């Protein structure tokens, strides 16, 4: 980042930091109302808080926030991509969390049952080495023309 | 847009309806 | 809840391995329709060369049929699956085991329903099961054109090969085109012909191919009655079908020539959903009886028309039909899109949402 992004993401950091402890809480991001409604704020935050404490401290925050410079490439935001997916964070989409996130994502749109079944149905025709798991190899197999790393940009 | 969206002589004739 | 496990565990895991030949054939080269059939319905594949070998026998029987069969009653008649394999277990039950049923389909096995390919499997080794009680036609969706624009290929291609679609499609083309029934019915997917008089203009046509754009073969396969069949203003015999794009829409005065030409009392086809999976058209005036029959064996066809399916029972001198509901099947995304591909435009969008949003 430069000088003029480290100063403005300090002090937005700062006005987060509700009770001035140094650290930003999940009560703390929800206060922001545009976050009350996206259903992927919890684990964008789990994803910044890689010492998993619970919390996103300000060298977590920059770097979170690095992943979406222009300057980044796509194989940088496909893995930001692939860790909303992966939240047991072993490096691989299993079957629970891929269920668990896709839920988030559509609510009622679907039924379990159905979600269960389509979630089965990618886990089989994408798993290309056995381990009944998705790597994030086989993750771009699927993904990577979709251009996706394209949108996850942001002005700091 | 909050929430994920699925994309876009004579025979007699007889009737035995649905179970 | 974990993060590996599965959620909902009452949903049972598809199973992963390919039947082979063994498991499918028993030891005199006869198909396993049961086996088969509980695999197919938990959504199982089979390897590709047995997948192959069914398809090849199957096209072999029907390559030795004539063009217009003769089928004696007792039959149970059926009209459009589209690929609603769960629909046609049900009709099984309904109409009868094949194991004592003797059955006639009309064709339009694939296509709109994500089943397509278990469709074809299971008839298929029905038919190499039971060459002389069950027999299929060919409808309009049998065919390359319609199966390339639809979703058959593509199914095709997700849960086998093309390999295995481009076999279908030469079997597609052994299907027979009509059926004489009881000496009584002429059956077709459409209709009736401008260039069709007589049941022998049916035995000359060469059917060994994809269908034509005009023609006997196009009609037989695409044509429909007129919207106000029996009602008619309109005085021609056939008019060209706005509908469809190709062939004719036939009149009531048309079918009514046709039956007493050739001796026959009624025309059955498919074709034309219906909310009650069946439809008796205006009786002939010199027969008593309805002039044409439609018979729709697809329930709540697409997921959504909420419509009845029935099938034709003529067994004694009646003809009884049986209407059914749809049964559950498996949820597939619109064009066996998968989970990521689905989601993942989302997922960019709202996390870089959050981020404008953090740094405002
Ligand atoms: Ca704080
Ligand atoms: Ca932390
Ligand atoms: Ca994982
Ligand atoms: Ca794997
Ligand atoms: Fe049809
Ligand atoms: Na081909
Ligand atoms: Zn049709």
């Amino acid at each position: 980042m430069d000088a003029d992004e480290i100063k403005r993401l300090g002090k937005r950091f700062k006005k987060l930091d509700l009770d001035n402890s140094g650290s930003l809480s999940v009560e703390e991001f929800m206060s922001l109302p545009e976050l009350q409604q996206n259903p992927l704020v919890q684990r964008v935050i789990d994803i910044f808080d890689t010492d998993g404490n619970g919390e996103v401290d300000f060298k977590e925050f920059i770097e979170g926030v690095s992943q979406f410079s222009v300057k980044g490439d796509k194989e940088q935001k496909l893995r930001f991509a692939f860790r909303i997916y992966d939240m047991d964070k072993d490096g691989y989409i299993s079957n629970g969390e891929l269920f668990q996130v896709l839920k988030m994502m559509v609510g009622n749109n679907l039924k379990d049952t159905q979600l269960q079944q389509i979630v089965d149905k990618t886990i089989i025709n994408a798993d290309k080495d056995g381990d009944g798991r998705i790597s994030f190899e086989e993750f771009c197999a699927v993904v990577g023309g979709l251009d996706i790393h394209k949108k996850m940009v942001v002005d700091v | 847009n909050n929430y994920l969206t699925v994309p876009a002589d004579l025979p007699v004739i007889t009737i035995d309806p649905a179970s | 809840l974990s993060t590996t496990d599965r959620v909902v565990k009452a949903v049972p895991f598809p199973p992963s391995h390919r039947l082979t030949a063994k498991e499918v054939f028993d030891n005199d080269g006869k198909p396993r329709v049961d086996i088969l059939k509980a695999h197919l319905m938990k959504e199982g594949r089979l390897e590709e060369s047995v997948a192959l070998r069914i398809i090849t026998e199957g096209a072999s029987i029907l390559r030795q049929e004539k063009n217009l069969l003769d089928i004696d009653a007792p039959v149970t008649v059926c009209g459009d699956i589209h690929g609603q394999f769960f629909d046609l277990m049900k009709l099984f039950e309904v109409g009868g085991s094949p194991a004592n049923t003797r059955y006639l389909f009309l064709g339009d096995y694939v296509d709109r329903g994500y089943f397509s390919i278990e469709c074809v499997l299971y008839l298929w080794a029905l038919k190499i099961l039971y060459p002389k009680t069950l027999f299929l036609l060919r409808g309009n969706h049998e065919c390359r054109h319609l199966t390339e624009y639809f979703t058959f290929k593509q199914e095709c291609k997700i849960k086998y090969s093309e390999r295995v679609y481009d076999a279908c499609m030469d079997a597609f083309d052994c299907l027979p085109l009509a059926a004489l029934m009881n000496q009584q019915f002429l059956c077709v997917h459409g209709g009736l012909s401008p260039e069709i008089n007589t049941l022998d203009d049916i035995r000359k046509l060469d059917r060994f191919k994809e269908p034509p754009a005009y023609g006997p073969m196009c009609d037989i396969l695409w044509s429909d009655p007129l919207e106000d069949f029996g009602n008619e203003k309109t005085q021609e015999h056939f008019t060209h079908n706005t509908v469809r794009g190709c062939s004719y829409f036939y009149s009531y005065p048309a079918v009514c020539e046709f039956l007493q030409h050739n001796n026959l009392l009624s025309i059955l086809r498919a074709h034309e959903a219906q909310d009650a999976g069946y439809r008796m058209y205006r009786k002939s005036q010199t027969t008593g009886f309805p002039s044409l029959i439609t018979i729709f064996s697809a329930p709540n066809y697409l997921d959504v028309y909420n419509n009845k399916a029935a099938v034709l029972k003529y067994e004694n001198n009646v003809m009884n039909i049986r209407q059914f509901n749809c049964s559950p099947h498996p949820y597939w995304l619109p064009n066996f899109m998968d989970v990521f591909t689905w989601s993942l435009p989302f997922v960019g969008e709202k996390v870089t949402e959050m981020l404008v949003n953090v740094l405002n």
